[PDB]
């Protein structure tokens, strides 16, 4: 035919001469024989590979905290290099001017606050010379570093879930068949405050789902731990850091149309004041583009 | 020419068989395969990831985020705080990454790993008894009967003591995913070792619990998960 | 030539993504009314097979298609690659194609089977896509994975009418490569290509616009009494 | 490769447990009335094949199942693994399964055959089990081997009605390992999963409750005159 | 392509054939095989085990434990105590481990082994003549005609003399399990050599008999044992 | 005899399969194969050959030779002379050797090569800006927004500056031949860098344009070209 | 013996003339009315397959012919080499031929397939021939490729009438050698063996003799606004 | 069976024992592995192979211009040699007497002139001792050298397409099914002036198609560049030279019945006079038979 170039041998044969005509895929061996965990999942500690790449400072802005950084999918961000790239055109590397920590508007964390989410790169579209390079380039790829920091006292209580969901596709707020609007899934830096669930939530213009339990996409919380995440417990730690590489099928995508990440912050346990009289605490998010690349320069896609 | 024979099961079509097939679209060139972060080669590695158990599922709390946490206060006498009957078909486990990977398979083996996390202030302190009663035992009803099984003392101010590893104690080699009296796996219950002492009287604790597989977990006989149902066509 | 040792079975070999998704399941049913039938290739229709692919954000796989028909006497299937017009009826002149691949079979002989290699165009299939095909101000924006690919479509005609009209398409993902794991879906799908779970049961009369989650969590009388 | 010499036949090779039990016998008959049929896999129903397995207390064997049907035109079999709900009718949505293994065939082509490896869960099958599934005080205690396993079940539907309704399931124990020998049964079985031999012939009227052994011992007029 | 031919007997389905078959449930992992005492690899080894012959089967005694033993007393003249016509289809042999293994096979060969055991008190004593008349001979009717065949003198107070080995004496190489005049295997009869002398007049002996296969026993042509019948469906 | 099995897809007939077939007319001797000039082993080498784009296709000019050339004159301010939206399904490209080889294949990759040729007298002179706006950009509407993409300055009196190579700039690895908003390939537009200056006021230029594939062009998934239709039988 | 390495796929391997033209396409349809059907072998009839061969001025190829029929019970095909008289009806004495190759088949068994090697007589087939068969003054001159060859013809009869009448002839050029490239045709064919594109729509009444190009070029509103 | 005498091996096997029973044809290799352009097409520069064969003079007539000569299909004309030939009979080589430049009647190139075509060898049938050898021989083969020369001033404008189409089969002028007449496709040296398209063009006696856009055969201009061609732009060059080998399936054909080439000259852009007052310019064509062979001598086929 063809072939190709308790233990059972077999003659490898393609009867139809082709790959992909072949049957199902097993694990071969050349000689006789005679795995349990995947550390890439489970969100390693960024020391669980190496710490030489990291006191955290990218591009003229400083973070002082880094054994508790989670390295998403155990992969460190890196430039597209070659041989994985489509175009031969040399990408632009802004480096320290567009790779830096951008701190967003703080959000009050109250009793009854259901959650918040930010889409990335979208949140950064107006931020600095990163947000300029989005519009003037066809494509782009970036890794990010999300530093989420919420400080209360020893009298306060309550926990957050800080998760980064690749390709978080929102559900429409209910009923009929509608695509969520371009504007409601691209909120800007302000992100989206989850105000639901209720039967009274407005349904118009494709508004996204407001239910935090189903992750707005229809999958439970508590399974949200399969993504890169940290749990901020005000009894233990006040802050969070997550290092995400560039996750996508494509080497570079548009960055205006496609949001390849989501930063979701869910008050897993509510905020209870202690003997203190403080009913709400700010949550602040600081995003650093890291190892960002841009190609296909044009006129600003800005309207 | 050559004397071939066609036995029984020749012209069969078996869903689960393995056979080569002709390629429509020959010479087709697949787009190149780049390096995408996060490759998963086996679906048990999802079961390995901690996931919160909906330990509070009752009339009002189901469908809300409050379904994941239990309230503990200071009490004069020990109480039984929580019971997690050990079954992968039960809403507690069935809805997690562990339980919903294991509901595709008709039976399993190995150790569950249950971690508890208390959300309270820094001034609160507590001692909890986490006890696993093996197969064949009754649910304890009092702490002196719960302590006689596998148990760990979970102390706040450590968070190295949270995780209890449900051992594999079974007659047979595998345990059926769907709860039945023959293979039933036992009970994990939570008790007050001493007390939950708040910084001020009337204080309140809040307890979360996660479950994941141990590296010796194994499953077999893939089947239809009860965790999905299609009652009308998708359009 | 090469003798390629593997094993009989290993412990979790039931659970590896190749064996997990490597069963041939029904991706759609059509009916031959008028002697013509047409199916756009997707896994979005069947909720059980859809839920399994959606443990993963990205998949790269070949698929083999097996056509189970209760009709008889002869049939034609035409795989119409994207970007052209498919035959709209039997006795359509477009069933004569120098190029579009097609497969004839006589349903009483066997079950026809072929393979469609990975067409993804992106280097993997998007199970979930968080972005739009058209730019910002564009009037009609498709959200999700609908623009990201089309796997073709299968046109069916019957040259000898004979028996039943019911076609069933079973396909088997093979050579699977799955990437970013996701939470299993907790809720019954209410649409295709859409991730929204709110059901909207009724239409015509009063008590409309109350809509359901349809989740799989069920309660217990007491914590601690279980 | 390897040339694996055995023999033609040895003396008692008829009698080794592999050849003794290694014939494919009928383990059950079902009827397709309504186009649907269902059979829970067991050897308890047929007294002849049941008597042979019961020379032994424990058996470990694969089984291959061969379906002999007088129906025609097409059929589906679905092996439903334990712990879920099987399709209750034809045209049941549960006949669409991403996972549950199923086998399509056209009865006029050949006889479908597949293999079910050893599922026993105990390392061997109990032919006789002296104990209960539930503890002492439990209200409903199943006695015997009924709780110890379930080998699955086979659901049958017919997509093209055509011919007869009668399905026959022939299975062959293969790769047998038998352990503790027992006396052959001397008496006709009156139930399934139960070892009781008392027949209880009648029901409705008088002379009820006299019950028979139905043994195979028969007499002779005189000792010493035989 | 390759010129194959399908002869007659290709698409056949033969109950007794040997063929490989596709595995539904692929990758299924069988539970491990431990060491269970008592493995039996061949069903002739059951026929090797002694088993009591129902030597007393008559109107009243069938269905009771008394069907296994014969009563002997002191008698002035020799009598013929017992006759065991040698057939594996006969209730005497058919119901034992020997005979009910051999009723699955259509014919046999080799030697039967018949052991007698007398249940009496320690003070009783007796001499018995155990005689096997070969195929073709009449049943003896008196001891002088029984002694001229194969015989052994079974003496109490030894219990090394109990076993008579029925030799294999046959024209053909195999003997049909179902009794027929052509292959018929002969008669084993029991006589009083001298007497059964009790310790006190009126004493009573009780005799049991077992049968097992000799190592040269062989069987062939597996068939349906007459020893099971299903007259109504099991529900 | 030999246990063969016929899987699914055995007795199938697939248009696109590859199989040996019996030769009717055996021993037939084909006429000898001489050397004919011009052998073409691959149909992409036709796409490599320059071919004129019907850049003027409007109400009146279609169906005539004047459909291939644009008229340029001297203008005080820059204008957008021509726009070639980059699609292989568009009449501009679809009717060339490039575009009509690529309309048999469902998607493509690589670089287009666009050459401009001005037919005027020897005394005329001009500077043109040829700009390719990548995928995702709007059509420029003014020269300052066209210059910010890929562009070349095509100067008369050189004819080494005519050719612009449309680069391959894409997210995915392949671009669909049929125009869609997801993969859309962008726009090649022509502008006046400075002016077209005739030797005498009122002079007139005439511009032609060609398109060919670059050596890294690739195509896949052969299909029915929209470029032929048979609406009635040929007799 | 020899192990003959090739590749899986190369980049443009879709586009090489062997794969471009190497698909089996329909070259003609006939009907069995009277139980007899006849087809002269040509690619001129089907405009799509005709357009692909006409990228090239000269082709040298084998062809394999596959007959897809909805009839049943038995059939005969007779390949009639040039220069003799073919059977004009079923029950014609000329269906008995010591020499003319013929193929019997039963349409429900499989699809018959055979190969016709290169018969071209010229060392390649003319797709376009600029010259005449007869000399100058000759009265009837055939122009084009019609005299340059004939590939034979296929006669069909049906011994058992049974089912449908519709025969379909799919042939696959194989072992192709193509030589002088030509522009793709821009216009819909109006005839066989003729390269003329003017349609002449009408016949009977007024407004006759206006004739159409039927080209594939379509307009745009403005240059520069596209 | 038979055989014969990402990388997949295969055992080469003819199950039916024969060639042409074999399946489709791939590219073999003897050992493991581990193309983009065809210069024969694209009309090379006649220096792109070699210039030693060429100031251009064939057979007593001189052309002085030869890097801009296009060598059709990158093949230089040559005699039939052997082993590619059918008859063993020795062909006749007229050489310098019948291989020479024959200049034809010039044609005015005006505004509105649609085009011209000449069939070859036909145009040369009355020319010299080449046109004598056509009639006295059964068969023949020749390569040609077409020199097209049109000179205007620097004030003029407009471009021509000079193309050589192998086997250019004309379409009938419209309507019903008719073969174009033998006489209309064999015009002689005068060639054929394309006077159409119009609905009024005469339809009789098989007259050829008059539409230049569809190449008279139904295929667009601008795809005419797939043949050997040159574009004469009066801003750049005044002349053209094309060297065609003998293209045909047969070693030798009749030359009276079969015209194996066509010289087509299309005014791609019209002729515009500048400040000059010259409204029309002559186009002259000069054809040289080259490496011509004749065999099968007989009485003159002349009527």
């Amino acid at each position: 035919g063809a072939q190709v170039s308790s233990v059972i041998k077999y003659f490898n044969i393609n009867y139809y001469k082709d790959s992909a005509s072949s049957g199902l895929s097993r694990q071969d061996f050349s000689q006789d024989p005679s795995t349990l965990t995947n550390p890439a999942l489970m969100s390693p500690s960024v020391e669980a590979c190496g710490y030489s790449d990291r006191q955290i400072t990218i591009g003229n802005s400083t973070i002082t905290t880094s054994l508790h950084t989670v390295l998403a999918y155990g992969e460190w961000p890196t430039y597209l290099s070659d041989i994985d790239a489509t175009s031969v055109d040399k990408p632009t590397h802004p480096e320290t001017s567009a790779d830096r920590f951008y701190t967003l508007d703080s959000v009050e964390w109250q009793v009854g606050s259901h959650g918040w989410w930010w889409k990335l790169p979208d949140a950064l579209k107006d931020m600095g010379v990163f947000g300029q390079n989005m519009y003037y380039h066809s494509m782009g790829r970036s890794g990010f570093i999300i530093h989420t920091q919420c400080n209360a006292t020893k009298f306060h209580s309550g926990a957050l879930i800080v998760a980064v969901i690749p390709e978080h596709q929102l559900a429409y707020v209910g009923g009929v068949k509608v695509n969520v609007g371009y504007d409601h899934t691209h909120p800007g830096q302000s992100g989206h405050q989850i105000r639901g669930p209720s039967q009274s939530n407005d349904r118009s213009g494709g508004k996204p789902d407001e239910d935090p339990l189903f992750n707005c996409n229809g999958t439970l919380l508590g399974n949200i731990t399969i993504f890169p995440h940290q749990i901020i417990n005000l009894r233990t730690n006040n802050s969070s850091t997550i290092v995400v590489p560039y996750i996508n099928c494509v080497p570079m995508d548009n960055m205006l149309k496609h949001n390849n990440l989501s930063l979701v912050i869910i008050p897993l346990v509510p905020l209870r004041p202690g003997s203190s009289g403080i009913n709400s605490v700010p949550i602040t998010v600081t995003i650093a583009p890291y190892k960002s690349e841009f190609s296909g320069a044009m006129e600003a896609q800005r309207q | 020419g050559l004397p071939t024979r066609l036995p029984s099961g020749s012209q069969q079509f078996m869903t689960t068989e393995d056979e080569q097939s002709p390629n429509i679209l020959p010479g087709f060139h697949p787009s190149k395969k780049i390096h995408i972060p996060g490759m998963i080669t086996n679906v048990m590695h999802m079961a390995r990831v901690d996931s919160f158990i909906p330990i509070n599922n009752i009339q009002g709390e189901v469908g809300k985020v409050s379904m994941y946490y239990i309230t503990v206060t200071k009490k004069t006498v020990t109480e039984r705080i929580l019971v997690l009957p050990l079954e992968m078909s039960n809403t507690l486990f069935a809805t997690t990454l562990l339980g919903e990977v294991l509901n595709y398979y008709a039976n399993w083996s190995g150790s569950i790993t249950i971690t508890f996390m208390c959300v309270c202030d820094a001034f609160s302190t507590g001692k909890f008894l986490v006890a696993y009663t093996p197969p064949g035992g009754k649910l304890p009803e009092d702490r002196k009967q719960a302590m006689l099984g596998v148990h760990i003392i979970w102390d706040l101010g450590l968070q190295s003591s949270c995780t209890i590893v449900v051992p594999w104690i079974s007659s047979g080699f595998y345990r059926r995913t769907k709860a039945d009296s023959f293979t039933h796996g036992g009970y994990v219950s939570l008790w007050y070792q001493t007390a939950f002492v708040p910084p001020v009287s009337g204080g309140t604790g809040s307890i979360l619990a996660t479950c994941s597989a141990c590296p010796d977990m194994s499953v077999r006989m893939l089947r239809d998960s009860p965790m999905m149902e299609q009652k009308n066509e998708l359009q | 030539i090469e003798t390629r040792y593997v094993y009989n079975t290993n412990t979790n070999a039931e659970a590896d993504v190749e064996m997990f998704l490597g069963r041939s399941a029904l991706w759609g049913k059509v009916t031959l009314t008028r002697q013509y039938a047409k199916w756009e290739i997707n896994f979005q229709e069947q909720a059980h097979i859809r839920k399994k692919f959606e443990f993963f954000t990205y998949l790269r796989f070949d698929m083999e298609v097996t056509i189970v028909t209760n009709n008889k006497g002869l049939m034609q299937i035409m795989f119409v690659p994207p970007g052209i017009d498919h035959p709209e009826t039997h006795d359509d002149r477009k069933w004569d194609s120098a190029s579009n691949p097609s497969v004839f079979f006589q349903p009483k002989s066997g079950f026809p089977r072929f393979t469609i290699p990975f067409t993804g165009l992106a280097s993997a299939y998007y199970m979930f896509y968080d972005g739009y095909d058209k730019p910002k101000g564009s009037d009609n924006n498709e959200y999700g994975i609908a623009p990201t690919n089309d796997m073709g479509l299968l046109c069916f005609r019957t040259l000898d009418n004979s028996g039943g009209n019911d076609v069933k398409i079973y396909v088997k993902p093979k050579h699977i490569t799955a990437w970013v794991p996701r939470p299993p879906r907790a809720t019954q799908y209410t649409h295709k290509y859409s991730t929204n779970y709110h059901y909207k049961p009724n239409s015509s009369g009063p008590d409309e616009h109350v809509l359901k989650d349809r989740h799989f969590i069920k309660t217990r009388p007491l914590i601690s009494s279980a």
